[PDB]
RNA sequence: AAUGUAGGUAAGGGAAGUCGGCAAGCCGGAUCCGUAACUUCGGGAUAAGGAUUGGCUCUAAGGGCUGGGUCGGUCGCGGCC
RNA sequence: UACCUGGUUGAUCCUGCCAGUAGCAUAUGCUUGUCUCAAAGAUUAAGCCAUGCAUGUCUAAGUACGCACGGCCGGUACAGUGAAACUGCGAAUGGCUCAUUAAAUCAGUUAUGGUUCCUUUGGUCGCUCGCCACUUGGAUAACUGUGGUAAUUCUAGAGCUAAUACAUGCCGACGGGCGCUGACCCCCUUCGCGGGGGGGAUGCGUGCAUUUAUCAGUGGUGACUCUAGAUAACCUCGGGCCGAUCGCACGCCCCCCGUGGCGGCGACGACCCAUUCGAACGUCUGCCCUAUCAACUUUCGAUGGUAGUCGCCGUGCCUACCAUGGUGACCACGGGUGACGGGGAAUCAGGGUUCGAUUCCGGAGAGGGAGCCUGAGAAACGGCUACCACAUCCAAGGAAGGCAGCA
RNA sequence: UAGCGUAUAUUAAAGUUGCUGCAGUUAAAAAGCUCGUAGUUGGAUCUUGGGAGCGGGCGUCCCCGCCCUCUCGGCGGGGCCCGAAGCGUUUACUUUGAAAAAAUUAGAGUGUUCAAAGCAGGCCCGAGCCGCCUGGAUACCGCAGCUAGGAAUAAUGGAAUAGGA
RNA sequence: CGCCGGGCAGCUUCCGGGAAACCAAAGUCUUUGGGUUCCGGGGGGAGUAUGGUUGCAAAGCUGAAACUUAAAGGAAUUGACGG
RNA sequence: CGUCGCUACUACCGAUUGGAUGGUUUAGUGAGGCCCUCGGAUCGGCCCCGCCGGGGUGCCCUGGCGGAGCGCUG
């Protein structure tokens, strides 16, 4: 190509949007944004597929440019912004907030949550370095970016950010013990503990985490985001805890609820 | 040999060799300081690239290179080069129809930083990936061991 | 145009390649500067990005750092003597990143002047009797003596730069890439450096 | 003056002249490339074919002779250990 | 479903091929009532193309004195709707095809501590001491009028008129601080000298970005010649930033008074940093047939070294000076391919054998080459320039082309 | 059987390309003979059995416990413990984990009226349900690269002028 | 008269193999894997053409295709025939 | 079984310094773009200043013709 391209096929689209196949030849290609388009929910497919309060690009365009969709404290008109994880979309008409979550399966759930849990809102830091007249500064693991830090805040640490105002307010640190949730890989969506840290120089490092149930697993250290301080999270775990159930006793769960619809 | 054998200037850019003799410098002999640093991932630095003479800007020791990426190995073939040789890596390729494998090579041109002094053919180096220093090398000599060898008769 | 590309060489093997593919924009040249000494002139191309680059095509001044005395100042050059690369460099005084060349001791010798209080580069003294008569008494109270005195005991150079300054001109080495930044800035040869650079011109000529 | 003998030049064509390219003409030195069939493997071969060549101002490279003392511990401004 | 059958003999056991047998994938012949999906000028010609379409775009929020309409509410800069035009953005995506291409493309892996990056998002935008600022200058569109040519999305002359176009350029913060220079003065061991400090008048530079040189060692990596500090200076007239911009409701202070000063929400904008989309060259391993291709590369870069040039950057990318290297029976090099690579497809005991022009990813190309302008991004072709080959119009002076886009 | 024939490429049949897995006296076939470098392949040998309780039931089955060192043990000076450093070779091998686009393949669910498909759908509605419950799994993804266990097999080394620990 | 080792062989054997003739190797092969080299793929065209290379020459080594063909062959049995 | 004779078909050798079509290149000529050094058809500013003018009072605040300063300049 001669440039930046600016389509997505509907079959090359990313797995976790769940887009079917015979609706169309295009996905909805989000623009740049704090988030990459990977691990990226655009808000046309949120209101349009995961809420269905739209039944065409038209009409959720109709629903953002109304001025009714608040992503982070900040009103967003683009149909195809990248929300991203764990930013937290209001509607102040229809009176819910939602926070943007992996489920157990890695994809991003309705999961809905209270007005005052949704005032605050939880960042991975990215990086740390000192700027121009020996300024801290801090990258998250969105685009965003704060001067003036706690200096006991170190790399991908967890903070607070209530919205806003855009500060911190509390922070978490990377340590042996803590809950965290994988972001990214197999395990994506899986809420456990922080039980081990093998660091490889020159490569990348590896996280082993214990769940609640006992099923240890490990990834990547960039995949990970701590979200409580030891165990208890600091936001509102979706159903199922995140804790990733095999097929086999996912069957048996699956029959025990028609047997008791039925 | 002298290492001032170019037609400019051989020295190290981050050392200042001019810091004004005076009366408090007692001259002579103060020896130039040397320019070092640790390339990470656990080797050591060693001491001829301490407090050698040599200039070279592409040792990994001495030199403006970083080492990152893929660290390897090989087998010296030769050493015909100017501060550079080649080396031979032997490997097992997988034929699935057979079951069976093959074996295969590829030489390497890697930079030898005169660090390395008692360096022979068939001796078993350690390279580490750099930026390219030349057309055909991206490697650089981190680690030098005998074969079978710490003995002359 | 020119092409930098890398798959125009022959293979490793010596074996020839052959390209998939035209001449790209991104792997272009430019025709070189070959900065000159006169009156300045400098041409801005616009590069990859929509940054820009300076043609320095003559050049006539550079920032010079003494660096044993920390004073850098912006001085003249008058012509090159001798270059690494290419002895046709020297000869059609063609200002590159590591040709030596003669620069203007004026502003060096006013700041040593102005320094330490001691004459540098003059011959038998009483020739500028307007200036210098000021500037080696002063009439200054003690504790500015006490000042000046202290820093006399270190304010020794080098037998070579005080030749080079009795001659009015000193050769120092640029460190800037004219043609990619537009100026000559550079540093004042000296020491061991300076010896070997010396013993070079003189094997050159004489 | 003719005609000759010896020497030149000639537009356009280029052996149509003539028994016959006879005669004349073309090529030509040196440097750098590059050279076929065939062959008794030595040759063919300066094959064939192509490029360069002035003046002036420089820049490199290719050598030969001598001598390298740490010194008054001294007197044959100089000589032995 | 891990399968066989006929044919050499007068007859028999074999070897062995021929033929049968089943599938899919192209064509074709015959036939064809319903219905649901659905490939479709790849194979030969990446051959040639008439015609038509395929890329344009406006919000309250850049510029409306078009009468082209229209509220005027009537003494008013501009109500409003708005053609055209300037400006900005896009046209570098998409779509098509598979000719070239055999460590090349491409696949997995890994790096950019060796680079650039429109837009989005987030930082940063009184950090600089330095007779218009209650707002500076000129031009040009659109528009009127005069034309030329046979022709074109060709344009000339003349006369107006705007800016978030193009330039120019302050105030404010601003009180000072800091670092050098230091007139002199004061307190001082006082003592006949030296004194150890305090002030300081006058001068010169101060911020971010750039380009050098030097010093010291707030945060970070496995590892910086990292980041952040301090010093000396630079800072390119085709020359960095340090807002002369546009809408929406409209309110507060009035002592000084009485016309001034304050205000909220935006939009646009920016030098720089981060992020996002990427891109580019890199690392490791992997490709079909061929020896009736065994030695290649190296003057004219082949392998490496030193210093540069150029490039967005690392690198023989190129140049100069050196070294004589580099690759090969573990198949180099050369040649062929009816070769774009891969995800995949057919067949199906297991192992394999063939096929992948073809909707997804990556690459290449736009008749063949080549060279460029603009722009963040193109060596762009529904952009330009030139040559070659085809080819349109012509009043023979010229002018205009590119369906491997959809038909 | 609304389909069937023919031509052609290719697959199976073909154990008539044979790695699995063919042959070579006479059917086609082992060089006239020997040496010989690449290539390929290479003899044997270094830890075995004794232990206690959970134990494929000491139930003389045995899930199984096994009867490396040194550094601040983060619960300049405590036994209330587990973290900073190295591996008394280097590998191949095997197992695990990470990271490996989607579609296609296998495969879970789902009466598309059945199916090829698709990624949907289902529960009540007594009419007020001013709405409830779900799914959009999982597997494979060679080779090369990364990580952690095992140490049989295979290669490779350590002390012989001791230049050894 | 015996024993052992290495040979050239012979007789015999339902070891076993083989299409059989036969073979103690031509056995230890669908119960298929000790290491390794060369080499065959129906019969002809053809060991021909061409290229290369060796040779004084004769020739040696390497070595196709077009085309043609349904058999050509091996071992045994019965018969017919045999100067 | 082979020569010879006839008829087909397929290849081979072969004078013809054969012929045709591709591809890759030496050399010569060489469009066009880009860069550099010049170049300066034109278009502007200041010095305007032959002058009427002139106001803080011949000493211009400049409101226009005008020569042209025949220079400095973009
Ligand atoms: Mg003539
Ligand atoms: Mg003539
Ligand atoms: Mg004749
Ligand atoms: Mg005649
Ligand atoms: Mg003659
Ligand atoms: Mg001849
Ligand atoms: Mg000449
Ligand atoms: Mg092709
Ligand atoms: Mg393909
Ligand atoms: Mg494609
Ligand atoms: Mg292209
Ligand atoms: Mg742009
Ligand atoms: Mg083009
Ligand atoms: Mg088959
Ligand atoms: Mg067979
Ligand atoms: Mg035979
Ligand atoms: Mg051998
Ligand atoms: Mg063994
Ligand atoms: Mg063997
Ligand atoms: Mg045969």
């Amino acid at each position: 190509a001669r440039g930046p391209k600016k389509h997505l096929k509907r079959v090359a689209a990313p797995k976790h949007w769940m887009l079917d196949k015979l609706t169309g030849v295009f996905a909805p290609r989000p623009s740049t944004g704090p988030h990459k388009l990977r691990e990226c929910l655009p808000l046309i497919i949120f209101l349009r597929n995961r809420l269905k309060y739209a039944l065409t690009g038209d009409e959720v365009k109709k629903i953002c440019m109304q001025r009714f969709i608040k992503i982070d404290g900040k009103v967003r008109t683009d149909i195809t912004y990248p929300a991203g994880f764990m930013d937290v979309i209001s509607i102040d008409k229809t009176g819910e907030n939602f926070r943007l979550i992996y489920d157990t399966k890695g994809r991003f759930a309705v999961h809905r949550i209270t007005p005052e849990e949704a005032k605050y809102k939880l960042c991975k830091v990215r990086k740390i370095f000192v700027g121009t007249k020996g300024i801290p500064h801090l990258v998250t693991h969105d685009a965003r970016t704060i001067r003036y830090p706690d200096p006991l805040i170190k790399v991908n640490d967890t903070i607070q950010i209530d919205l806003e105002t855009g500060k911190i307010t509390d922070f978490i640190k990377f340590d042996t013990g803590n809950l965290c949730m994988v972001t990214g890989g197999a395990n994506l969506g899986r809420i456990g503990v922080i039980t081990n840290r093998e660091r490889h120089p020159g490569s990348f490092d590896v996280v082993h985490v214990k769940d609640a149930n006992g099923n240890s697993f490990a990834t990547r250290l960039s995949n990970i985001f701590v979200i409580g301080k030891g165990n208890k999270p600091w936001i509102s775990l979706p159903r199922g805890k995140g804790i990733r159930l095999t097929i086999a006793e996912e069957r048996d769960k699956r029959l025990a609820a028609k047997q008791s619809s039925g | 040999a002298d290492i001032q054998t170019e037609r400019a200037y051989q020295k190290q850019p981050t050392i200042f060799q001019n810091k004004k003799r005076v009366l408090l410098g007692e001259t002579g002999k103060e020896k130039l300081p040397r320019y070092y640093k640790n390339i990470g991932l656990g080797f050591k630095t060693p001491k001829e690239a301490i407090e050698g003479t040599y200039i070279d800007k592409k040792c990994p020791f001495t030199g403006n290179v970083s080492i990152r990426g893929r660290i390897l190995s090989g087998v010296v073939t030769k050493m015909k080069m100017q501060r550079t040789i080649v080396i031979r890596r032997d490997y097992l390729h997988y034929i699935r129809k057979y079951n069976r494998f093959e074996k295969r090579h590829k030489n390497m041109s890697v930079h030898l930083s005169p660090c390395f002094r008692d360096v022979q053919i068939g001796d078993i180096v350690t390279v580490g990936e750099c930026r390219p220093l030349s057309k055909t090398v991206r490697f650089n000599v981190l680690k030098v061991t005998k074969a079978a060898g710490t003995k002359k008769q | 145009g020119i092409s930098r590309d890398n798959w125009h060489k022959r293979r490793k093997t010596g074996g020839k390649r052959k390209p998939y593919h035209k001449k790209r924009k991104y792997e272009l040249g430019r025709p070189a500067a070959n900065t000159k000494i006169g009156p300045r002139r400098i041409h801005t191309v616009r590069v990859r990005g929509g940054n820009k680059k300076y043609r320095a095509l003559r050049l006539d001044v550079g920032n010079f750092s003494w660096g044993s005395e920390c004073c850098t100042r912006k001085t003249r050059i008058i012509d090159v003597v001798y270059n690494a690369s290419n002895n046709e460099l020297v000869r059609t005084k063609t200002l590159v990143k590591n040709c030596i060349v003669l620069i203007d001791s004026t502003p060096y010798r006013q700041w040593y002047e102005s320094h330490y209080a001691l004459p540098l580069g003059r011959k038998k003294g009483a020739k500028l009797t307007p200036e210098e008569e000021e500037i080696l008494n002063k009439k200054r109270s003690k504790k500015i003596q006490k000042k000046y005195d202290e820093r006399k005991k270190n304010a020794k150079i080098s037998s070579l730069l005080e030749e080079q300054f009795q001659q009015g001109k000193l050769l120092a080495c640029i460190a800037s890439r004219p043609g990619q930044c537009g100026r000559a800035d550079g540093y004042v040869l000296e020491g061991k450096e300076l010896e070997f650079y010396l013993r070079k011109i003189k094997a050159r000529k004489g």
